[PDB]
């Protein structure tokens, strides 16, 4: 009569703690402590299956930031402090040899700082970026002084991005969404179930999505709500645009010590002549895709429309500008040189700006600063996706406009996390039988 | 899972696949992760192997017990039920009724088996 | 505990429920609490559960051994002691030979079920 | 024969960590970390069931003790140090609208703070309470300066107490005396079985007990050993007395920047006039009370007693004043005004000390300043209980003396947890049997 | 681990021992280690329970399945292999059929006990 | 047919956590968070049984090493920082009474502190050891202050070594070698089973092991390998040598308040004469055992071989002198009286050095300051082995050189859990039979 199963697919929508997995050096992301991954992941596709994913009310994502902030904390903790630099700096300009730009960007600034024996004082000097420094009425500070301690990273800790794979506790489960054209919310039609993600790198950025899995056919357009001036669209490209940043100049660094095994590492003197730091985007490929973006936002607003690309309008340098990481450095990238023209029916050059001062997160407290690196940086990244805001105003007729608008690093998980859903199993149910 | 989709019926020839893998078997960030989802994965499975203790199974995947099906119960033939329907299917109608098939699953077997046989 | 102060009799017939809430089922203050508590739960539930495992039971709150109950263990009539008394009273007096019975109820049983139905 | 059941009612006494629930902003309890509450927490009465308890034995409140001054800690530990302000102090009296009493009590000073930029020193002022500082020889210092470092607290940090709740991990239970004239110790027939506890909120004070829960019918004596002059009597009443604190001045606060986004509360400057902060206690009803309270020490005493009431003989201020806290303010009041008069057969005011750097927890180190509130302070307060102490000397005759005593937070715990023991349950067990 | 270099025909009469102290049953240093102790303690006995549990025994200690000896696993003697060797000795030729071992003898018992008795 | 069994005898290599148990004041081992041990360790013989240990392979060491550090800078981080201390120091030698060879060693030197204050300075003094300072061109300062941060240990914390036992989790076990000849590795016939080790007490020496246990009955030689100079000689004594160790000196410390509540512990003057604070070692006992250790490395070399001993050749203290610690107090005494003479076929005494900042287990960064001890030290400690290594250059003829060589405290370590190993068990498995 009532019999009782337990094996039984029955899941349902759960939330629970996920945790790292890795292919298992010391980087910033400790991905060491995440175990190793399985060398065989094979998911189990579930035949007659239909599932609801919604990639905007997905809280994996609240995971992965929680995880990232919590972890970056925790890898700056037990560094070497800067309080000591917040003296007064007597600054002046780099002139040895200004190629142009580079005109007022490089400070060569002296103070009188703290000795391993606290009655004695040292005269030194180091470069600073324009954008590290505030002028006090030639008298400066550095920037964010005022607002929060800065710490130095150590500088044997990477930031290159390494794939983590986030795992469910045995009785849970992931789905995975196979709908290859799934717009980030509502059913999904063909899912299987995994117990491990595929690894995600966790690369930010604002503006331009670097490093992340491509479309399967078409270029994506996803947005929690389209006609929505207040959401972003997410836009997942299924090419990747190669994109080459560089920072020619030769650099050095000093070591300076402070105190008692504390020591700062200033930028040196720079050898051979300064550069702009720019980065180049193949220009083919870019605009190229740009169309096929294009193609695709037309089918919602109409296939008689008129789609114009605009810059970023103003803000913060982390939304109005590409701001990025290679090998530790910190770039902001001029993306007006990208986001230009209209659609009715050689390289790129970037100019960037060079800046040591972070607040990561868009926190208003705590600031680290990023050591110099001496050798000469060099990164190619794979563009593979944008963060774009539909404008405002009357938005009237057929036009309308697009600005690659960002912040909150949320969106570039989540861009990755949209396939991915969690599920408990509930491993018991009856059903009427005859015994 | 790999039921799947398959029917009730169907579905019932493959429990050992998924029970087998229900349990499967420092500090900082993830350390203190992974320390909760081994905590986690027990406390779910022995909070699921009691009740199977207690409504007299315990050598479970498959098991019978002295409750009759209630006609309020998605009282559908058992050519659907047990043939052309998924458990989650089920699921979705029958769950309406966990509570009161619980506590009958548990007592109407404990209050019979036990005491009578006791007494013998 | 609502069987409270019936007797041991009466106690029988809601062992169920007693039983029902015996498992239930970051860091900082209260966290670790929390941590600690839930990992106790479990490892006493199960301290208990291998015992009944090993005093061949499994299938509990009610069983019976092939150990004979001696006449030192507190030998008072059965009308007293299984009708008109609590099991509280009755662990202050029983309680002097645990040791002694539970030796007894693991190998008296285990070495003659088991062995004896590997010949058989 | 011999057989065996397993759910069987048998308990004993035991000692395990019990863990918070409450009803779930950011207060130093950090009353959210604790899990909500059982909506219906239904006790299971214990028909026919004798209990014994014990509340001097009962390590129920040293739990509570140590989770309280555990957690004060960690709620205090990511804020501004004040070490900075260890430093000669020039002072001055407040002299613009002094109300008589409040004559030296308000002191104008002076100092060489520190600064953002640490080469340059700022001149501030800020005022203090005269028990706050120390004359050397009109320079001063911070009290306790000389003992250990000042911690401010984070101004964002509620003090005000919430009801928490002990709960028992499966396995375990509470049991709750149901005996309405239970003396603390020995038989309590009528005892109920509960996996909670009630909220008991966390009020901190020395010499009246405030806001806690009333005796059922008759005022309760209870003590370890009545006897002994060394020992504490607790007095729960039957009724509350409604006491009205306030302090009247009204605040302004400064913020002063010591350092990269380390800042100080200033106590500003008042506007208005000068007033004692005192606290007004409904007159008839604490005498009339009182009355209560002797009527009941007499029958341990004999009833032709004396009773005679005496203000606390000396000490720190803990011990010889009304402590307690409104809003974040921390109160010393004079109490000699309600502990007078003798038993053979309106209202009344007392004066009141404010006092910012407080070593709570009767800790030699470790000191806590509060931060200024500008609004004015009223808080009213349910007196819902004593601590007494027997005087000593010859106590001859028929005549005795009671005190305000106090100190040792223990004691405050101890009035709210005399109802409840941590028993473990012990579901196995044999009997004899013919099957 | 009494049974130590006895033969495995000898080391049955004793496996109640040893499996009785299989379970037994803040954070700085030690701390730490105790709580990670105390949880591995009950991973690792639970991931066997479910195991004797799919291998349809619970009533452990020693069982018997359906499933027929092969005579690629080490097919010698019985009056060598449980009577004149140890289990340590026996382990290390046994060994290398354990997946295939355990694969049948989830499946055999399940698949010809489960369903046939769902019939009857 | 198939039958499985759950309790069978079957283990294998394994490797877990173990954890600390103790006979359960407030040392640096924090040996109260251990737990009780077990008053009937019983072991289990194991019959029949044989079993493989390498002592040089074996993680037990490993954990060891790892909890000591661990739990060293856990019991030294709630304390006292030493920064201020380094500041320009002005020193003049101690020459009230010098005892002709201590003329250089201690010095009278004073400086301008930070006081409660901050913004006054006080004038004081202090003795230092010659070991402890570096002069900069009579100027000095501290030791390592130019490589990492002072701490001063707390006063409270006591250095005396306590017993700790290993033990097993459940699921696991320890199995003790019982062959009383074994040599740390290969087959070891005759084995039991343990949940714990014996308790051994975390000694830290260099060169001479002390209070360790003996070997049963031969003086013990073991290696990795005898023949390769890279890999030291460990040699268990089969009994125990005299060491008396002594500092004369009759002390007095000063307590200097720097701050509020941080004051540090200074070496005050010296009452009485001055002295070397020399060790003395039991002569005949000490090369007769020699001559025991002799007839043993024999064996590995010819019994026509010359062995010959000689003193360190060269590096720091910790490698080149007998590194130990009596009451809290760093003696490393000159043990070139010890290693000397050949083999072919009273009182000696060591004079010391005192050494108040250690820098622990070789690492670079994290100095601890060891307080002044007032009363008049004296220790009696067991020498129970030797840390050698063989010498180098041609190696020819029959003549061979031992010096008393060290560093890393592992080996220390391995020289007690050289008997256990870790195992799991798993009780589960099957046989043929017929049923
Ligand atoms: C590190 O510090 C520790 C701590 O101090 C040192 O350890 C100490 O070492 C001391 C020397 O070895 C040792 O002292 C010995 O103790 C022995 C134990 O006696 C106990 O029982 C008697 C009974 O009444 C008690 O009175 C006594 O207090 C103890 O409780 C004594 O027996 C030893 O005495 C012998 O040596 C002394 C040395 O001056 C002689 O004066 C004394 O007469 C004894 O010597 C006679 O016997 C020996 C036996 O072979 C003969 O060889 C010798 O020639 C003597 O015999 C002649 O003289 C006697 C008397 O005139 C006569 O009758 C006989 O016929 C012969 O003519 C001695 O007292 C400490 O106890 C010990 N302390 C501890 C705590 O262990 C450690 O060594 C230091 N280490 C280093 C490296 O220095
Ligand atoms: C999108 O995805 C791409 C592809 O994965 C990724 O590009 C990669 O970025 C990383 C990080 O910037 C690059 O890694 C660096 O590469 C340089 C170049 O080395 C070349 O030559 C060596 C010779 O043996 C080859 O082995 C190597 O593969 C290259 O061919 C390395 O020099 C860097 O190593 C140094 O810096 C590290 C920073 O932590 C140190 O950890 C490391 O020990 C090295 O430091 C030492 O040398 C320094 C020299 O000045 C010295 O200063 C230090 O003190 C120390 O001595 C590092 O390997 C990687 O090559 C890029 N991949 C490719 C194909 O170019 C993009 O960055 C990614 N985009 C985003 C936004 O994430
Ligand atoms: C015994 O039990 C009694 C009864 O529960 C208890 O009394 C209560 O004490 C608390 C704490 O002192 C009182 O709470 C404060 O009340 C004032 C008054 O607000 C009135 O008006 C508002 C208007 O909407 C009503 O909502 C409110 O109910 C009252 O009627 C509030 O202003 C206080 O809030 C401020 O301070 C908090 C401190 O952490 C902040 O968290 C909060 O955000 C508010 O701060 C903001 O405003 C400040 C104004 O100057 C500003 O300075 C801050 O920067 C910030 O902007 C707070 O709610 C409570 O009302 C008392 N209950 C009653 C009935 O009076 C006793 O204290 C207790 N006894 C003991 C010893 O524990
Ligand atoms: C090899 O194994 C041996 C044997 O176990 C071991 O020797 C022992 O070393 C320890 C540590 O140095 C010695 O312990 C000290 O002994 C002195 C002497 O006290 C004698 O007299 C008292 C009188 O009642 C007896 O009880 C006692 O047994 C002795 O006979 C004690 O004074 C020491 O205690 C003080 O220092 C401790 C350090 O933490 C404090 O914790 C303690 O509270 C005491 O401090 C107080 O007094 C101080 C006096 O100046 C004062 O300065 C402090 O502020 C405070 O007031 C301590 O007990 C032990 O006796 C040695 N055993 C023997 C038999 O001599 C070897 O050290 C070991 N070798 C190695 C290398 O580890
Ligand atoms: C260092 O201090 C001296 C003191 O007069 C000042 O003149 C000098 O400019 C300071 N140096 C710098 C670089 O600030
Ligand atoms: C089963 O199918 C038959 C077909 O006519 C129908 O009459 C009967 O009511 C069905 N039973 C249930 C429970 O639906
Ligand atoms: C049971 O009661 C009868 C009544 O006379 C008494 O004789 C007998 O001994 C009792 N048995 C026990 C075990 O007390
Ligand atoms: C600040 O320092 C100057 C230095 O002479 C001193 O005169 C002045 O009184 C100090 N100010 C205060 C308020 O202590
Ligand atoms: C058992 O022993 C007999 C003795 O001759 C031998 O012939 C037979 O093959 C043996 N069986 C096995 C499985 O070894
Ligand atoms: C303290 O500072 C004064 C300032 O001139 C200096 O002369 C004196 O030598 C210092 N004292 C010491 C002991 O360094």
């Amino acid at each position: 009569w009532v019999t009782v199963y337990y094996g039984v697919p029955v899941w349902k929508d759960a939330e629970t703690t996920l945790f790292c997995a890795s292919d298992a050096k010391h980087n910033v992301w400790a991905t060491h402590a995440c175990v190793p991954t399985d060398p065989n992941p094979q998911e189990i596709h579930l035949e007659n299956v239909t599932e609801e994913f919604n990639m905007w009310k997905n809280n994996m994502v609240e995971q992965m930031h929680t995880d990232i902030i919590s972890l970056w904390d925790q890898s700056l903790k037990p560094c070497v402090k800067l309080t000591p630099l917040c003296v007064t700096l007597q600054c002046t300009n780099v002139t040895n040899n200004i190629t142009d730009d580079m005109r007022g960007e490089l400070k060569n600034c002296s103070f009188n700082m703290t000795t391993e024996l606290r009655d004695k004082k040292q005269k030194v000097y180091s470069l600073f970026y324009r954008l590290d420094v505030v002028q006090i009425n030639k008298e400066y500070r550095l920037i964010n002084c005022n607002t929060s301690a800065i710490t130095q990273a150590c500088p044997k800790v990477s930031f290159e991005p390494i794939p983590i794979h986030y795992c469910a506790p045995a009785g849970f489960a992931i789905l995975k969404c196979k709908d290859k054209k799934f717009n980030g919310t509502g059913p999904c039609p063909s899912v299987s179930t995994v117990q491990c993600t595929h690894g995600i790198k966790p690369v930010v950025s604002t503006q331009l999505l670097l490093n992340g899995s491509l479309a399967e056919e078409e270029v994506m357009i996803r947005s929690e709500n389209i006609t929505n001036n207040a959401k972003n669209i997410l836009v997942q490209f299924n090419t990747p645009v190669q994109i080459n940043c560089t920072r020619p100049n030769n650099n050095t660094r000093k070591s300076i010590r402070i105190g008692p095994g504390q020591a700062f590492y200033a930028t040196g003197d720079i050898i051979g002549d300064i550069r702009q730091a720019h980065c180049n985007v193949s220009k083919a490929t870019w605009n190229e895709t740009l169309g096929k973006v294009v193609k695709q936002l037309r089918k919602h607003f109409g296939n008689n429309t008129i789609i114009r690309f605009a810059n970023s309008s103003g803000g913060d340098l982390e939304v109005t500008t590409h701001s990025f990481n290679c090998g530790g450095e910190f770039f902001y990238c001029n993306t007006s040189g990208l986001f230009n023209s209209t659609w009715i029916s050689d390289s790129i050059t970037l100019p960037c700006r060079i800046k040591q001062i972070i607040n990561m997160w868009q926190r208003i407290g705590q600031a680290m600063y990023a050591p110099p690196i001496q050798g000469v940086i060099r990164c190619v990244s794979n563009i593979t996706g944008l963060i774009l805001t539909r404008d405002g105003g009357s938005t009237n007729s057929t036009t309308e406009t697009f600005r690659p608008g960002g912040g909150d690093m949320r969106d570039n998980w989540r861009s990755e996390l949209y396939k991915y859903k969690v599920v408990k199993i509930e491993p018991l149910g009856v059903a009427p039988t005859r015994c | 899972l790999g039921a799947a989709g398959s029917t009730m019926g169907a579905a019932s020839m493959t429990l050992t696949v998924q029970a087998r893998n229900l349990l499967s078997g420092k500090l900082t960030v993830w350390g203190i992760k992974q320390l909760q989802a081994r905590v986690l994965a027990v406390e779910r499975y022995l909070r699921d192997q009691q009740l199977l203790g207690i409504w007299g199974c315990s050598g479970k995947l498959i098991c019978c017990t002295n409750v009759p099906w209630n006609s309020s119960w998605s009282n559908r033939n058992l050519s659907e039920i047990w043939d052309n329907m998924t458990w989650l299917q089920w699921d979705k109608e029958i769950s309406n009724y966990t509570q009161i098939i619980y506590g009958l699953l548990e007592e109407s077997q404990n209050q019979q088996e036990k005491n009578e046989q006791d007494l013998l």
